[PDB]
């Protein structure tokens, strides 16, 4: 059964990277937008501290929204949603992408 | 005076042996709106009017 | 409470001082009272109340000085770097070439 | 009730303990390596492939 989903799924996502040279650069962004907040937790958790727990939070959570707006570019751009073009996500993963950048260097 | 000695006040006029710090302690955004029209109807607009006649027609 | 000593004084009269001594951890209203009550001598008194404030909030070290903050810093930066080259990378290109 | 009275004093608290830097140097160091691992792997596959360039007016 998770033999045949999974060499499916294998194959059908493959493919589907080398049609469009759009998608493996969202995705090449996302997997290191990964690391950050792995190695960023693993010096919480080798020294027991918790000092400056804002200056903690404000990066995580640059790297949590972050990658959640790249998914909701992924999701948009693939398939077109009714009345909003290909140009008009864009503007707004940048005006959304810019805001928040402002209310996380406030936060630290 | 100015907005930066309001959001960091400590006022010794109540709860007195102990003060009681402000900034920490109240919602701002009530006050920071009515300012805001009181500095708007009296640079720009023209007609100067006093804070008590903004504080009382700010529901209606 | 903290005994006073002797400074320099002028031809009438002899003046105290207290030297520096460092304020409280805790905020509120206080007194500053020095008052001489000695039997067979005079009485005398001299107070005033004054407030002592909390922090502002500027007047704290910042995100440099601590040295344990450098880490985020540094991971807020290369998110800032790594975009702007993200955008800039993503209209210069093309679509199924 | 009217003779000498002790002098007292008052009983500070501890700073919160910085954690020493010869640590902090080595993870900045770690973050440094890998945004460039981002970059090179960015310029080395086909995702950024300068190639609509918009010259004209
Ligand atoms: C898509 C993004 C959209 C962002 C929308 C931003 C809209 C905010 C526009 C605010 C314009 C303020 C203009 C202004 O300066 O009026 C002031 C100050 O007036 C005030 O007290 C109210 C302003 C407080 C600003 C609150 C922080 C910013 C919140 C929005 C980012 C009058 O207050 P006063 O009490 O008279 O004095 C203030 C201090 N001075 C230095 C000026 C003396």
């Amino acid at each position: 059964d998770f033999q045949e989903t999974f060499k499916t799924s294998k194959r059908a996502y493959f493919a589907q990277i080398e049609k469009y040279p759009k998608l493996k650069l969202i995705d090449t962004f996302c997997f290191f937008l990964v690391l950050l907040g792995v190695i960023q937790c693993t010096f919480i958790i080798l020294i027991r501290d918790n000092f400056p727990f804002n200056a903690f939070l404000a990066g995580f959570i640059i790297c949590v929204g972050q990658f959640v707006l790249l998914m909701s570019l992924r999701l948009q751009l693939c398939n077109s949603f009714p009345g909003i073009s290909k140009n008009r996500a864009f503007a707004e993963f940048i005006v959304a992408s810019l805001i928040l950048h402002f209310v996380c260097l406030h936060f630290i | 005076n100015s907005f930066y000695k309001f959001l960091n006040w400590f006022d010794d006029r109540t709860w007195y042996p102990l003060g009681r710090v402000t900034g920490g302690t109240l919602y701002p955004g009530l006050m920071t709106t009515s300012a805001f029209i009181w500095h708007a109807l009296r640079n720009w607009l023209g007609l100067p009017i006093d804070i008590r006649n903004v504080c009382v027609l700010f529901a209606p | 409470r903290l005994t006073l000593s002797p400074s320099g004084n002028d031809s009438e009269t002899q003046y105290y001082t207290t030297g520096e001594f460092i304020l409280p951890d805790r905020h509120g209203v206080f007194t500053f009272l020095t008052d001489y009550r000695k039997i067979g001598l005079s009485f005398t008194t001299d107070k005033d109340v004054k407030a002592i404030r909390h922090l502002a909030n500027d007047e704290y070290p910042r995100s440099w000085e601590i040295s344990n903050s450098w880490v985020y810093i540094s991971a807020i930066c290369g998110v800032i770097v790594a975009w702007i080259f993200f955008v800039v990378s993503f209209v210069t290109t093309s679509s199924v070439g | 009730k009217f003779g000498i009275k002790p002098e007292i004093h008052h009983i500070f608290h501890a700073e919160p303990k910085r954690v020493a830097k010869p640590i902090a140097v080595i993870f900045v160091l770690i973050i440094f390596i890998t945004i460039l691992s981002l970059i090179v792997t960015w310029l080395n596959s086909c995702a950024a492939a300068f190639n609509n360039i918009p010259t004209g007016v």
